């Protein structure tokens, strides 16, 4: 979607492997603010939105 | 998150609210993520 | 209220200890008041801050 | 939720919504374990002055 009508998707009730996101070189920018990128596989979350 | 807290109490007062204390237990924690500004309750008709 | 003088000392000591334990729950401007959350959530460059 | 302690049986009548418990320090003192739903009390490990 466009930036004025940005699409928000809820993510819930799943087990997420973030290691395929860190190790992928396709992303020019992979920058996290409130959490470490390498610790995402060790933590549990709710209220996940994309 | 839309939180619904509920409590059921056996009462015997005829018209107004009873005077007492009853804590409402949380019933449903609901993941909606939408804007709510106005509401309306639903009643049931009786047809004879 | 006969033994108020001892009770005041006991209450003041307990209240000071209680406030000291309450001070652990304050983040003091950090992201969280829990050290374990910071250790599990951040890299050392931000964790040191 | 991370922490250190001894997990023991408990007699605290938790309500169905209730999952964990908190002390004055806000540190977790009892927890409900996933998968088995049991309530385990958390008591801090023994320490003192040598
Ligand atoms: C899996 O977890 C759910 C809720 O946490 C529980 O109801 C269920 O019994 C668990 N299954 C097993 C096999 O432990």
């Amino acid at each position: 979607a466009s930036v004025y009508a940005w699409n928000r998707k809820r993510i819930s009730n799943c087990v997420a492997d973030y290691s395929v996101l860190y190790n992928s070189a396709s992303f020019s920018t992979f920058k996290c603010y409130g959490v470490s990128p390498t610790k995402l596989n060790d933590l549990c979350f709710t209220n996940v939105y994309a | 998150y839309f939180k619904i807290y509920s409590k059921h109490t056996p009462i015997n007062l005829v018209r107004d609210l009873p005077q007492g204390f009853s804590a409402l237990e949380p019933l449903v924690d609901l993941p909606i993520g939408i804007n709510i500004t106005r509401f309306q309750t639903l009643l049931a008709l009786h047809r004879s | 209220s006969a033994l108020g003088k001892l009770q005041d000392v006991v209450n003041q000591n307990a209240q000071a200890l209680n406030t000291l334990v309450k001070q652990l729950s304050s983040n003091f401007g950090a992201i969280s008041s829990v050290l374990n959350d910071i250790l599990s959530r951040l890299d050392p460059p931000e964790a040191e801050v | 939720l991370t922490g250190t302690g001894v997990l023991t049986e408990s007699n605290k009548k938790f309500l169905p919504f209730q999952q964990f418990g908190r002390d004055i320090a806000d540190t977790t003192d009892a927890v409900r374990d996933p998968q088995t739903l049991e309530i385990l009390d958390i008591t801090p490990c023994s320490f003192g002055g040598v």
